[PDB]
This record gives C-alpha cells, structure tokens and sequence, in this order.
DNA sequence: CTGGAGAATCCCGGTGCCGAGGCCGCTCAATTGGTCGTAGACAGCTCTAGCACCGCTTAAACGCACGTACGCGCTGTCCCCCGCGTTTT
C-alpha cells in the first residue's frame, strides 16, 4: 500500500540535494521511486534467508549486514 | 604426474542431454574451470553461514540455503529440487 | 556386502567420494554432513546439463557437431540467468554476441 | 526574492555537512515490512535491522544521484533526466 | 569515377565481420615483450610462460572491449556517434576506476 | 653509413597499433573513432596491467619460483573480481 | 613464573593471545606458526592508529573534543590509499565530502 | 555473559597517538566492526594462500605476503617493516 | 521503382588432417565394517523486546502561483577522420 509514496519529494529532493543536484525534472521521482525497490528488494529477500536458515522469526541487523556484505557493499557499525 | 579433473563426468552428462553431440578440449577445460568455481563460492559460502549460527558441521540445511543465497531464481529453485530429490533418494538408499 | 557407489545409490552421475575427500581436505569445516557432497553433486549435474543443454542447442544454430566456447560464450550470455549468474566470468576465445546500436543503424 | 538556483546551493551545501538521514522513519519502517512480506509472511525486524537498512538505502541513493549528475553534465545540461539513470544504471552493470 | 564506398558502410560491414570473430586482435610479439617490460619495475629478471602470455591478453582484450561498448553507450547518450575520451574517462569514472 | 643507430625508437607502449585499437573498437561496436583515443587507450590498457602484474607477480616469490606461471595469474585475476574461465 | 604477555615482549597493544586462539578457531589452516598472530598485529596497530589520528586531526580541526563517525568518514574519504581500501564501505553516520563541480558554480 | 571486542586496545592507541582525545561510541563500534574487517579480509588469503602452495601451517611470510596483496604500495611498505620489526622484537625475545 | 556496375557474400562440392574419441593396462582412492566422543537439536524456563495503540502538537508535507531560465529544435560551417591504393615494415 503505496508505502513507496511515503517517500516524499522532499525526501527525494533531500537526498539530490546532498547527492549534489542543482536542478531536477519532475519524472525523476517516479523512476527512483520503482528503482528502489529492486535494491531494497534483493536485499530483503536475501536477508530473511538467513533469518529462516537461523531458524528464528525476528529480522537480526547481523542478518543485515551479512547480506550487504554478500551483495557487496560492506557496511561498518551495527554489531560487527 | 597425476591429475584428477571432471572431463569423464560431464562427457557423461553430455550423452545424457546430447547423446551425438561432441565436444572439444578446451571447452571441457572450461567446464572443468566452470565446475570448480561454483565448487569453491558454495563451499566457503557454505562455511561462513556454519560460522554465522556458529556450527561445526555442514550438511545439506546448510547446503541449500546457499543455494537459494548463490542460484538466482529458477535455478535456485529447480536445482534445490535437484538436491532434494536425490538427497531423499541417498537416504532412502 | 557388494560395492555400491554413492552416486549410484543417489541415481546420479558425479562423483560423491571425490568431494567428500575433497570437502574433507578444502577445510570449510571440521566435520561435514554426508549428504552435503551428495546433495549439492546432484546439482553440480543439474548447472552442466542446464549449460550443455543450451550448449547443445546454440551448436546447432551453426550446424556443427562438437561445442566450442564461442558456443558457451553464445548459450550463457543468451541466457539472463546464466548471465546474471556469471557477470563476473569472462570467457576464453568465447567473443561477443552480435548486436549493433540502434543509432549506428544508417538513415 | 532571491533568484532561482540560490537556495538550492545554499540546500546543497547545507546538506553536505548534515549527516543524519532525509527519509522519514515511518514511511521508511512501513515500506520496508509491506516490501518483506512478499518473500514470507509474518516477520519481526530489529530496528537496528530496519535501521541499517535505512543507512544502506539513502547511501544507495545518493551515490547514483552523482552518477546521474554526471551524466546530465555529460550531456552539456544541468537538469537530470531519468535516461541518465538508465545510462548510469547499466554501465554500473546491475541494469 | 572511383567506386568509393559511403564512409561508415565500410565500418558497419567491419562491425559485423569481428562480431562474429572471436580471435585476438594484438599482434603477440609487440603483447608479449610489454609485458617483459613491465615486469622490471616490480622484480628483475623473470620468465614468462606462453600460456601466461597468451592468458593476458584475453583479460587484457576483455576488459578493454567491456570498455569500448560502455564508452560507445556515452556518445549515444550525449547525442554523438563519435567517441570522445571524455565519454572513455567518464565510464571509468563511472566504473569508479580513476 | 651512421646506419647502425638509425631505428632506436621503438618504446614499446605503441605497439599497439591504431589499426588493432579500432579492430578493437569494430568488434565493440563503435562506429568512428578520435584519433586522441588511440594514446588514451595506452595509458587505460597499462595502467590495468601492471595491477594484476603486480598482483601475479607477487604471488610468484611467496611460492620461490623465477617462471611466471599461468595459473599464477589465473589466481591474479580472481582477487580483482574478473575471473577467467579455461586455462586450469 | 612469573609470565609476560606476548604482545608485551613484542612491545605491541593488541593481544596476540586472542588472535592465536581466533586463529585456531578460524580453521585457516590446521596449523599456525608461532610468529604469524604477531605479524598479523603488528599491522592492526598501525592502520589502527593510522587512521585515528587522522581522525584525530580532523577532530582537531571541527575542534570537537571527541572522535565521531563522522570524523571517520571524513579522514578516509580524504586519503585516497585508504579510500581504495575503503571503497565498498559504508560508515553509518559517515556522510559525505562536501564537492560541488565547478560549472555548477556562478561565474 | 562476557562478549568481547577491541575496543579497549583501541583506546590505548588513541591515547599513545591523541592522549587527550574523546571518542564517540558509535565511532567505537565502527572502529570494532572496522578491524574484525581486516582481520578477515587477509586472514582468508593467507589461509588461501597455504592452499595455493599445498602448504599446511601459515606463518607470517604469507602474512606478510597478504598485507602486499592488500595494503596500497607506500601504506605496505611501512606496516611490512612494523610487522619485520615486531617479531624481530618478539623472537629476539 | 530500379542499379547500369562493381563489389561483396554465401553456398556448393573437394581436400586434407589431426584430434575426439573408444581401447588398454594399473594403482590407490573410494567403499565397507568395525568404535567412541561429542555436537547440537530439543524440552523447560526466563524475560526481553517486539508490537499495539493513543493523543497531541508541530514541523513537514502539500498543494498551489509565478516567473525565467534552460532544454531543445534547427542550421550553416568547417575540418577531422573515413576509404583506398601503394609503399614500407
């Protein structure tokens, strides 16, 4: 339920903004908002993965991290 | 001096999907190449999870769910399939 | 008793023993399952004849008889799966799908 | 009134040195758990979990923004199109 | 009159015929000995295997040729059908590789 | 005669010639080509050699040989995230 | 009697005991050298201070009193070797080095 | 119960290069995820490495040899000497 | 529509050949039948944390006006790279 959309113009022009963009058309908030997805969606997948083969029901950031790594962007600061 | 390799093997698995069809060498040795990768990412991914819950011995729970973690989609899907049918098999044999 | 191999005993065609030595020796762990060389050997066959398959097929398209990597450089970069699952592998003597650009296309 | 493309640099170089996230909590936590359910049902995040997944985001995003700014100068422009995502998507090679 | 073909025609033709082709294209006697070259600057005196030799290039040729097709995507998008080194540095940058 | 020192210029970085860089860039499809590119390339194609020679090389002493091995280098390519499939 | 720790008579900070048992518990190889678990600490310290005062300098220069994470995105992200090391890292709470092109600038 | 991290080993360090400088805790954490990192990164080679030569004891050479397979060029030739230096310490006594 | 015309390409039948592929000895790794120590999943207990919601207030979203700057379409113009035939390399 459009939880995409809670993502905000604003939230979107903040983010350019400290990506750097001065000026911004207006189709780009739908095309970051699809693309998104498929980043946040990949990881998800991959880290319930490792939540179910532990054998538990609640999202550890261990899991996380695990995955971030496994796709490759390797992250520093949350337990490990 | 001796080398072992998997050439014997896939020929094998070749005449059961292409019973004519040939091969070359270095081809072969591609799929020997291509063999021993996947071997290897499996294995150590396959470790590193044992780790991950702190186990000590690997079996097939930790095989396939790797699996699902290195096969993307549909092979993930049918090769776990694969596993698990000749696992069942082995067992009940 | 009689001597039955294991890869017989699963139906299958890999070699079971060979892993399990070599399991044992690859130092992922310090104990190991036994149906672990099994069941991932069975899917060992399953990604080669999902590749040979498809390398079977493209060999045809050129009316050969014998598959060379230019062939499995065909079969696995046409394929989205295979490719997505060897982005990272580059392929000896395999060369490149054929595939011009739109604007290089003349008027 | 200031003159466009003031504000933005003066936005700009006010967010260079912020450092704590742009996106909204909630409609972050939202998204991420209708997102997780697709794959199984009936989870349970850490906020930790759900949090380093917030950084893991936003640091995505705002590195393919650069990307695209590249590409829209590249093209002699300033305002970025949606293409040079597309462009920047596929030669990062994840297209 | 000559019979001078269009200019491009001759290039798309070229095209084709190397898209097909799966040899190398770098002569191995001026490959390999940039190599013996290189090597000094890191230890004296070594001795290289053709194999070696020979597996250099692949790497040496794969990685370049994944470049040209990106840096070809460039002037497309910048509107070109001549490629500029900036569209070459750009993707490399891109490719986060300076 | 002063013919004994009359060809010295080789270095060898050019020998990679114009005709294979655009025989490169035919089978990658480009189209037409800067000539500027043609030195440029030399510096992209050095510069990722010597990474991995660099890396093959280091290998080759660890081990306490003087012949650079194939496999050596099949090793170099693997830790850079490009590997290779076919020579073993 | 009366014993001296390893890290001690090698005139280092970091404890090579734990390393030699995490070395142990990592199933690297069956066995270990005696001088590997220094060797591999020496260096710890190094990049680990290596780092932190650069850390600390830019610490100094926000003359805040205290490391952040933000002074360790800054450092890193500032120092290209260790950037290269660092590149598929992410610092939460780290940011950004602040860069605008120069075209985007008013002349 | 009792986990364990590096962080104190830290703080000696800080105080022998910024004797009187603070440091946040989620700096802390990052510095105690940052070393598990390096840690890894080269243990695994040198692991790997005693594969390569059909070896089977890993000793500081390879060690050594790892760090030269990481670390960028000048960086390297510093820690190789503190890692020459440190068991030249150590093994002298 | 149609190509004068040259040039380019594909296809049709021959050639030569050497490498893919079965055959042929041989040894040591994979398979079988034994023991014993420990790993590790599983019940029982513990309790932490995860979820649920409220209610309120304010930042933050949100839905508009306006104005101008930049995106883009277009057009001569100029010069660098494209086809080609020898001449080196």
């Amino acid at each position: 339920r459009d939880n995409i959309q809670g993502i905000t113009k604003p939230a979107i022009r903040r983010l350019a903004r400290r990506g750097g963009v001065k000026r911004i058309s207006g189709l780009i908030y739908e095309e970051t908002r699809g693309v998104l997805k498929v980043f946040l969606e990949n990881v998800i997948r991959d880290a319930v993965t490792y939540t179910e083969h532990a054998k538990r029901k609640t999202v550890t950031a261990m899991d996380v991290v695990y995955a971030l790594k496994r796709q490759g962007r390797t992250l520093y600061g949350f337990g490990g | 001096s001796r080398k072992e390799s998997y050439a014997i093997y896939v020929y094998k698995v070749l005449k059961q999907v292409h019973p004519d069809t040939g091969i070359s060498s270095k081809a072969m040795s591609i799929m020997n190449s291509f063999v021993n990768d996947v071997f290897e990412r499996i294995a150590g991914e396959a470790s590193r999870l044992a780790h991950y819950n702190k186990r000590s011995t690997i079996t097939s729970r930790e095989i396939q769910t790797a699996v699902r973690l290195l096969l993307p989609g549909e092979l993930a899907k049918h090769a776990v399939s694969e596993g698990t049918k000749a696992v069942t098999k082995y067992t009940s044999a | 008793a009689k001597a039955k191999t294991r890869s017989s005993r699963a139906g299958l065609q890999f070699p079971v023993g060979r892993v399990h030595r070599l399991l044992r020796k690859g130092n992922y762990a310090e104990r190991v399952g036994a149906g672990a060389p099994v069941y991932l050997a069975a899917v060992l066959e399953y990604l080669t004849a999902e590749i040979l398959e498809l390398a079977g097929n493209a060999a045809r398209d050129n009316k050969k008889t014998r598959i060379i990597p230019r062939h499995l450089q065909l079969a696995v970069r046409n394929d989205e799966e295979l490719n997505k699952l060897l982005g990272r592998v580059t392929i000896a003597q395999g060369g490149v799908l054929p595939n011009i650009q739109s604007v290089l296309l003349p008027k | 009134r200031y003159r466009p493309g003031t504000v933005a640099l003066r936005e700009i170089r006010r967010y260079q040195k912020s450092t704590e996230l742009l996106i909204r909590k909630l409609p972050f936590q939202r998204l991420v758990r209708e997102i997780a359910q697709d794959f199984k049902t009936d989870l349970r995040f850490q906020s930790s979990a759900v949090m380093a997944l917030q950084e893991a985001s936003e640091a995505y995003l705002v590195a393919l923004f650069e990307d695209t700014n590249l590409c829209a100068i590249h093209a002699k422009r300033v305002t970025i199109m949606p293409k040079d995502i597309q462009l920047a998507r596929r030669i990062r090679g994840e297209r």
